[PDB]
């Protein structure tokens, strides 16, 4: 034994005497062997405080002598260029090592080589963390990190072995990582190297769903050169043999649903076996035994295979599993964010029974709203409760708000600039606030907008925007004119289906025209609202308050965003003017794409197109000039000139303030005013009918590795543009503009993929069918216009 | 009403036939607990009751609750089963 | 698109 | 931006003699920046040499002139295992698990064998056998006469491994082999069966870490040479660890009479004794100029460098006696000091001939 | 922008004990968030030194 | 990036820089003061003045960093019931005063703020602090009542009542809570537990 008359202290410097005591299990008066003293001792080091500790009998007095970890006086860096020494100093307090803490001296090489694998993520392989600590003269020391990142590693093949049916290259194809990219090109990832886990995913899906069903990645070997600037791979893997499949055996804990799970597992025999299909069978049992209350179904299939007949008895094994009930969802890190803004992307219900994909669903649909950086779940089953769980859901948030600017270059339009700030979560709210302006050479564009994503808790959004346009129509490739339009439309969108959508809305619109060059058409709508300026000069001014009922529905069940191999598109817009506007019309427009591919690798899609256009008047008067439609360049009839299609421009003799030095002018009166001129300036009409159909095909000279990521095309263009009010008799000398059967076709071929300046897309046309005054334009494009 | 997008929801406690027909009276909570699992609501005004709602409507109308009320008693053993398939 | 953008608003 | 370590500049030395270039043939494209093993081989007088793509010329060691034109492709054919000649055949190692053989006479094919992998080891014939070390460990050994794979000895492998695979040595009817995770290992030339296998490599972190991804035998003594790892002695019998050195390299070593000339993983050249391999001088002028394996040419060390350069070191002091521009393409793939010739293939495919 | 000498929470809504109903109880509190009435002279709001003391 | 002054001439300044209400200012001087001398006779001194002038500069994750480390190693000091309260500001600094976003720091507040007047009833903060925990309540459970709020719009009636019933537990003498009360009731009724729904509707009409 031994007992202890005082405890008393050597070494204690920023710990106080208060804070060693209560954190020593032997207290003064205590009667202690040499085995309470080794718990003590083993006790103060597990406060963090202390290098060495020792605790000595001294006669009648306990003595606890201490050396405390020096304290961190600085952090300098010297040698960072990759990493900014803010982003290093914020990790290193997330690992404990700040200033005003003390150093974890047997951390340092633990420090240094913890930084390594940052750097080891990127590439840089060449790379190296020292740390330099120069103790100061009152226990404290200096952390200088000695930095020396290196040239990061770039990888020079990726090699495939055993590859019989598919040479490496088509593989290759689908990687997220490139043996080679190209340049002067393809925006078509980088080079560099990571988690090359799920490109090996793809590669098994690539040979699974051709009936590769005893298919194995044997091994994946990852090389480096002597130097660590190159970085080579290869996966060695062994083809199956292809198998058709025969039959599906169910068997485990189906929980008494063999009845809804043997039609599940019905697949007509002979088809090849295909990996997602039955990743869709395991998904459809684990949301059907998810339909009946169960959180977590277990689904596996071992296919029996049978190298005789060559075929696959795929041995699915279902095992419901328990029942759980969610007590509460949580959010914790919605320190801006309203509680209800991340709770309504919940398909998750608080109160009601568990799904392992409700709680994940709820996720996606989170990160997806993008206010949030991170999104991490957590299910933890509640104290004193062997089914009931609460959900938390462990968001960080990113900073929403934004200024954005965008140059393209497309022909139809000049040099788009498009440009605006937008706050995207006003105040943590979901609500929806930005300035947008794009310019064109036609158009001056800036619209304010606040949107409501949640209206109504089922999904529905209220819109309002308030807008400004200044069209300018002869940069536009049509009959000169000015229209200075502005207004404001407040619009509910009605999310309907995972593929369609309805919008519904009122409008306000102030069109101001003014430079109205004299024609007929233009001026047939003039008489009909009661307005007679003059035949013969270009000084006019309108003046047009319009109240509009605008509805729209759009309907999206296209396979993928980018290059579209199957499904189709349909969009619907139209308008009406509500009593106690001064026009009176109505306008309804409607694109279509459909795409249809003809073999299993889908790499020959077929792409068929269609847009149709109408409005009239309603109370004897007609649809203004400026809602027309025109057809022409690259987004509708290509091998054509922008807005050339349809009506043209029967001109009055005038003169404009121009002061005509030595230009072309328009049935000028400086020139020989007879009576009325033809032209072939465009105005387009109150009926269009345009209508495509591209023939979508491999790109035929470019190397397999990235093949997929350019798209020719070779497209057949039609179109039609008419004036249904045109006095075809009263003008019997000028053109039938009331006649439709004026099909002007084209026939082109088309190049898009993705260059470092943004989005390309080319087309080459030569219009083979085109009528009376259309001027042509071969080769058109877009360099992402925005 | 339209036709706008309702994403099911479910509520409360699930029963199935072969459940509800598996606790007799005179069992402990436990008992209940083990046989049906624990419910979501229990009276919190002085009366050991356990409300089972069995509560799904779906995408659009077809709103459907069966209600499994037990009525327990001072000590902890089931005294009434009151059980209720639908609303009208 | 084109050009760049900043997201610190 | 910036590599960790300055290349140390050309050395700046007065040459003992004039470096000239006999001649010079180009074969192909060459290897280009893919590292690979594939040299030129030299067998009576007449030089064989290959480049990745698959195009494989003779040509005599004297007026370096084309003999016979045949290529190995439809698609390239990624050669990479070091041109190695003996019986009346021609071995070459391709990255698409091929191994052909090619008669010295015309240069039909022999024969060509599915191997387990990337044949990056320069090929090694012994007994009766062609020793073909993988990419995946696979040691495989293909019959002379019809390539028939006798036995394969799947060695593991590391995560993370460089990417040279050791090519073997043999004595007595084994096959001594370097690993990728540090371990030399010694199998039987008739079965492929585990002896012993003793690891060579000095481990440091939680990092990665790595040993080797070709050891010299004599008076039953194995050296062998680890990455990082060490230059150790190995009791050809047991294989115990009798001496080791805080060396390290992946460029084969070259023992002579008593001493061990070495180029380490920092191109620093430097000369031991065979004993205790206790250190005679070392030649850090060199420093990460990406040099080349050595070689004995007439009593000096020709080694290469990044920068096509040739340097000719004194085996007795360590100074330089001679340097040469003989192709900006660069060097890598090894030397050759045989039949009085010293062969080189510089990246491009180029194949000089180095004499006076 | 956050919170330098504010007062806002000094019109926050008192808490008063909710009267039960007879034939009935109110659920059991948790002791979790219950405040013990302190016979407090001590001043509030911006009325408070909120400086750090000394001695000597 | 201060000079080597002497030290009194560091603390002048520092305490100087500070009854004129510049804080960024007194950091610079107090935040290296420390640094030079970690432990002393009188720099625990140093260490309160650093944490009073965080909390103004509203440097919050400084102002906790500073009090944790100050009561990790000084849990005895005489003056340790002003650093609880300082903690409970701190806390109660990144919280909303409209009040529905993550409480994690409310709770957290409500926590440091109790400690307080368990451990030291008798501490010249104690009051402030009670008046401060009566909001920290209400806020709390309106938090609950918030979540409550978006489960009757939803109609998903059970999170409702359990959300309620929650609310009767923790937070019953809370205003937030008796308006809380219908919601319950309502729940039951669409749930046709109307023998429940009676229940609640005999609490309403015995209370305001």
């Amino acid at each position: 034994g031994f007992v202890v008359k005082d405890i008393h202290f050597e070494g204690l410097q920023r710990v106080a005497v208060g804070a060693a005591l209560l954190s020593m299990p032997v207290r003064t008066g205590d009667t202690v062997n040499d085995e309470d003293i080794s718990n003590t001792i083993r006790a103060l080091f597990a406060t963090g405080n202390f290098e060495d500790v020792r605790v000595l009998r001294d006669g009648d007095t306990l003595l606890v002598q201490v050396k405390e970890r020096p304290t961190i006086a600085s952090i300098t860096f010297s040698g960072n260029k990759s990493v900014k020494d803010d982003m290093l100093k914020q990790n290193l307090e997330a690992s404990g090592v700040r200033v005003g803490e003390s150093l974890d001296r047997t951390t340092i090489a633990d420090i240094e080589k913890g930084l390594e694998d940052f750097y080891y993520s990127v590439g840089k392989y060449s790379a190296s963390v020292k740390a330099v600590v120069t103790p100061l003269p009152r226990n404290r020391v200096d952390l200088k990190l000695v930095f020396q990142e290196g040239v990061s590693a770039e990888i020079q093949q990726i090699n495939i072995v055993g590859n019989h049916a598919f040479t490496t290259d088509e593989l290759i194809s689908h990687f997220q990582l490139r043996d080679e990219v190209p340049w002067w090109v393809v925006g078509d990832r980088k080079y560099q190297k990571q988690k090359l886990a799920g490109d090996l995913e793809t590669l098994r899906s690539y040979y699974l769903d051709r009936g590769y069903a005893r298919f194995n990645i044997d091994s994946t070997q990852v090389s480096l050169t002597p130097d660590k600037k190159g970085i080579y791979v290869t996966v060695n893997i062994t083809e199956g043999d292809q198998y058709k499949l025969s039959g599906v055996e169910v068997s485990g804990n189906l929980a008494g649903h063999s009845a809804e799970i043997e039609q599940l597992t019905k697949i007509e025999p002979g088809e090849l076996y295909n990996g997602t299909k039955v990743t869709k069978m395991e998904d459809d049992i684990k949301k059907l035994l998810g339909r009946y209350g169960y959180a977590y179904p277990r689904v596996q299939s071992m296919p029996e295979i049978n190298d005789a007949d060559k075929t696959v008895k795929l041995r699915v094994n279902v095992d419901a599993g328990n029942r759980f009930y969610v007590r509460k969802i949580r959010f914790e890190g919605n320190d801006t964010s309203k509680d209800a803004v991340l709770r309504r992307e919940m398909r998750q219900m608080e109160g009601a029974w568990l799904g392992s994909d409700l709680v994940d669903q709820g996720k996606e649909r989170l990160n997806r709203l993008g206010f949030f950086e991170t999104v991490d779940t957590d299910t933890q089953r509640v104290p004193g409760s062997p089914d009931q769980v609460d959900v938390v859901y462990k968001v960080k948030e990113r900073n929403t708000g934004s200024f954005n600017f965008g140059i393209g270059y497309g022909t139809e339009s000049g040099v788009s600039f498009q440009a605006g700030v937008q706050q995207d979560n006003w105040l943590g709210t979901g609500y929806a606030v930005g300035i947008n302006g794009t310019k064109n050479d036609y158009q001056t564009y800036a619209e304010l907008s606040v949107t409501n994503p949640y209206f109504t808790v089922d999904g529905v959004s209220l819109g309002g925007r308030l807008f400004y346009n200044d069209f300018q129509a002869d940069d536009a490739d049509l009959s000169d004119y000015t229209n200075k339009s502005y207004g404001t439309d407040v619009t509910l969108g009605f999310p309907i289906n995972e593929y369609n959508s309805l919008r519904a809305g009122l409008g306000y619109v102030h069109n101001s025209l003014s430079n109205m060059q004299p024609q007929v058409a233009m001026w047939r709508y003039l008489y009909s609202m009661g307005e007679h300026p003059s035949t013969s000069d270009q000084d006019n001014s309108f003046k047009t308050d319009d109240f509009t009922f605008n509805y729209g529905w759009t309907y999206n069940k296209l396979d993928r965003g980018y290059f579209p191999t199957d499904g189709s598109r349909v969009n619907l817009t139209g308008k009406v003017t509500i009593p106690g506007s001064d026009n009176e019309y109505y306008k309804v427009t409607l694109d279509t794409a459909t795409y249809v591919p003809i073999d299993d690798d889908h790499k020959w899609v077929v792409l068929g197109r269609t847009r149709w256009g109408y409005g009239d008047g309603l109370g004897g008067k007609e649809m203004p000039f400026y809602e027309n439609f025109y057809a022409g360049g690259s987004s509708t009839v290509r091998g054509f000139q922008s807005n050339t299609i349809g009506p043209k421009a029967v001109y009055f003799p005038h003169q404009a303030s121009n002061y005509d030095p030595d230009y072309d002018y328009e049935c000028a009166t400086q020139d020989g005013a007879k009576d009325l001129c033809k032209s072939d300036d465009a105005v387009g009409g109150n009926a269009m009918a345009v209508a495509s159909l591209e023939f979508i095909t491999p790109t035929p000279f470019i190397s397999d590795k990235y093949a997929n990521s350019v798209r020719t095309s070779f497209f057949w263009d039609m179109g039609t543009v008419w004036d249904t009010n045109w006095d075809s008799s009263q003008y019997s000398g000028y053109p039938d503009w009331s006649d439709p059967s004026n099909i002007r076709m084209s026939a082109g071929i088309a190049l898009q993929w993705m260059s470092p300046l943004g989005p390309l897309v080319f087309s080459y046309a030569q219009p083979f069918k085109k009528y009376d005054g259309d001027k042509a334009e071969q080769f058109q494009f877009n360099i992402g216009k925005t | 009403e339209r036709v706008v997008y309702r994403p099911d929801i479910n509520q409360g406690n699930y029963l199935t036939a072969n459940d509800v027909s598996k606790i007799r009276v005179g069992m402990t909570q436990q008992q209940v607990a083990y046989a049906l699992g624990t419910p979501l609501m229990s009276d919190p005004f002085g009366t050991n009751t356990w409300f089972y709602v069995f509560r799904q409507q779906p995408g659009h109308e077809g709103v459907t609750q069966q209600t499994l009320t037990l009525t327990f008693n001072s000590s902890g053993v089931l005294t009434n089963i009151d059980n209720k398939p639908a609303l009208s | 698109n084109g050009m760049l953008s900043l997201g610190v608003s | 931006e910036e590599d960790v370590v300055k290349m140390s500049p050309l050395p700046t030395v007065e040459n003992q003699f004039t470096p000239t270039t006999a001649w010079s043939t180009s074969v192909g494209s060459g290897i280009g920046n893919f590292y690979s093993n594939l040299h030129p081989a030299l067998a009576d007088n007449v030089v064989y040499a290959a480049d990745r793509a698959g195009l494989v010329k003779a040509l005599n060691a004297d007026d370096g002139k084309e003999i016979w034109s045949v290529s190995l492709a439809e698609e390239p054919a990624l050669l990479s295992g070091g041109v190695t000649v003996s019986g009346g055949h021609v071995y070459i190692g391709s990255e698409k698990a091929q191994v052909y053989a090619l008669n010295t006479s015309d240069g039909t094919v022999a024969w060509q064998t599915k191997v387990a992998g990337e044949a990056l080891s320069r090929p090694v014939v012994s007994d009766g056998l062609v020793l073909i070390h993988t990419s995946n460990g696979q040691l495989q050994a293909l019959n002379e006469a019809d390539g028939a794979v006798k036995w394969t000895v799947n060695l593991d492998m590391p995560s993370l491994s460089l990417r040279g695979e050791s090519a073997p040595t043999t004595a007595f009817g084994a096959a001594v082999v370097g690993g990728d995770n540090g371990r030399v290992s010694a199998v039987l030339m008739e079965q492929g069966q585990m002896i012993w296998q003793q690891r060579i490599s000095q481990a440091t972190g939680s990092t990665e870490i790595d040993r080797l991804s070709t050891p010299v035998v004599v008076n039953g003594v194995v050296f062998a040479l680890a990455y990082n790892g060490n230059l150790t002695a190995l009791d050809l019998r047991s294989g115990q660890i009798m001496w080791k050195r805080e060396l390290g390299s992946v460029n084969d070593f070259i023992v002579d009479g008593n001493r061990i000339y070495l180029v380490d993983q920092n191109d620093r050249v430097m000369a031991l004794t065979i004993d205790g391999g206790v250190t005679l001088w070392t030649q850090s002028d060199l420093l990460h100029r990406l040099l080349t394996s050595p070689v004995l040419y007439n009593g000096n060390l020709v080694v290469g460098d990044s920068e096509g350069y040739l340097h000719w070191i004194n085996v007795e002091d360590g100074r330089f006696v001679a340097q040469q521009k003989v192709d900006s393409s660069g060097f890598q793939t090894e030397p050759v000091a045989a039949d009085g010739k010293l062969l080189i293939q510089a990246k491009d495919g180029t194949v000089y001939s180095i004499t006076r | 922008r956050q919170v330098s000498g504010d007062e806002a929470y000094l019109e926050a809504a008192p808490l008063a004990e909710l009267h039960a109903p007879a034939g009935m109880i109110l659920p059991v509190t948790s002791g979790d968030y219950a405040i013990p009435v302190t016979n407090g002279s001590g001043a509030v709001g911006k009325a408070l030194d909120i400086r750090p003391p000394a001695q000597p | 990036e201060v000079p080597d002054n002497p030290p009194n001439e560091i603390y002048a300044t520092a305490q100087q820089k500070l009854q004129d209400g510049n804080w960024r200012q007194a950091i610079t001087q107090l935040e290296a003061l420390d640094n030079r001398y970690p432990f002393g006779p009188y720099s625990q001194q140093v260490q309160l003045d650093l944490i009073y002038a965080y909390y103004k500069n509203a440097d919050l994750p400084l102002a906790q960093a500073a009090i944790d480390r100050f009561i990790r190693l000084n849990p005895t000091h005489p003056n340790i019931d002003y650093v609880m309260y300082m903690r409970g500001l701190t806390n109660m600094a990144l919280d909303d005063s409209r009040s529905d976003r993550d409480p994690q720091h409310a709770r957290a507040a409500f926590s440091d703020f109790s400690k307080l007047v368990r451990g030291y009833p008798n501490s010249q903060y104690t009051t402030d602090a009670t008046k401060r925990l009566v909001f920290l309540k209400d806020r709390l459970a309106k938090y609950e009542y918030s979540v409550a709020e978006y489960y009757t719009e939803r109609g998903a009636w059970v999170a409702v009542v359990n959300r309620v019933e929650g609310m009767l537990r923790d937070y019953p003498d809370t205003q937030a809570t008796r308006d809380a009360l219908p919601l319950m009731e309502n729940a039951y009724r669409q749930m046709q537990m109307n023998a429940q729904a009676e229940k609640v509707a005999k609490i309403i009409a015995a209370n305001s």
